[PDB]
């Protein structure tokens, strides 16, 4: 084939390689930055419902 | 056929020939035989070969690559216009190549047409020569077996900073 069809091809191939390599990279400072605050939909840890607090009148006026 | 102006051959001059003994120059008649049994059918065969490829004309063309924005126009993570770059460079590599080949190829020429007074009949072919020998190395030398357009690049900023002290100094 003629050499111009590879010459597009390797552009298109060094595009898609280095938005992946953009990519990955931000993923990894991305990962960092939730595990580090909780900030984020990932990494975070459960913690107690709230729903299960009882709030009926309980026996001793001070809680 | 090629460029007389690319490979220069200076105007031939064969002295005439004036025997002065009456023995017959047996190189005459030498090359007469070997023109008669030898060149004539050659030509003959060749004017065949010609005519052959007459009818069958056909013409090949040169391809031309326009100049694409060079490595120091190209952003840092800018791989399309990285690639595009570096594909220029290693073509003006290559025609580079061919230049001091064109050159050395002069040199040799010279050394052989000017048998034993080649040493003062090649200065301007020597000259050349090492002017494009001067000229490819400091572009093209010590970039390493991996080379590039970027190693080029810091190669030449590197000599312009010595320059500039040299300058400044």
């Amino acid at each position: 084939d003629g050499p111009e069809k590879n010459y597009e091809k390797t552009m298109a191939i060094l595009q898609i390689e280095a938005e992946k390599a953009e990519l990955r990279l931000k993923e990894l400072e991305v990962r960092r930055l939730m595990r580090a605050r909780g900030d984020g939909p990932w990494y975070q840890y459960p913690t107690i419902d709230k729903a299960l607090i009882d709030h009926s009148p309980k026996t001793t006026p001070d809680n | 056929s090629w460029d007389k102006d690319v490979y220069p051959e200076p105007p031939r001059r064969t002295p005439a020939p004036a025997p002065q003994t009456s023995l017959p120059n047996p190189v005459t008649y030498l090359t007469k035989i070997f023109d008669l049994l030898v060149d004539r059918p050659v030509t003959l065969a060749r004017e065949f070969i010609e005519q052959q490829h007459a009818k069958n004309r056909y013409y090949y063309y040169h391809r031309e690559f326009r100049r694409v924005p060079d490595i120091t126009e190209c952003e840092e993570k800018d791989i399309l216009c990285m690639f595009e770059a570096e594909m220029q460079w290693r073509r003006d590599y290559k025609v580079d190549q061919e230049i001091v080949n064109i050159i050395q190829e002069r040199l040799k020429a010279c050394q052989q047409r000017e048998g034993e007074s080649y040493r003062q009949n090649c200065a301007k072919e020597l000259e050349q020569f090492t002017q494009v020998s001067k000229a490819f190395q400091d572009r093209y030398s010590d970039l390493g077996a991996h080379y590039s357009a970027r190693k080029c690049l810091a190669k030449q900023k590197q000599r312009m900073l010595a320059e500039r002290k040299a300058a400044k100094e």
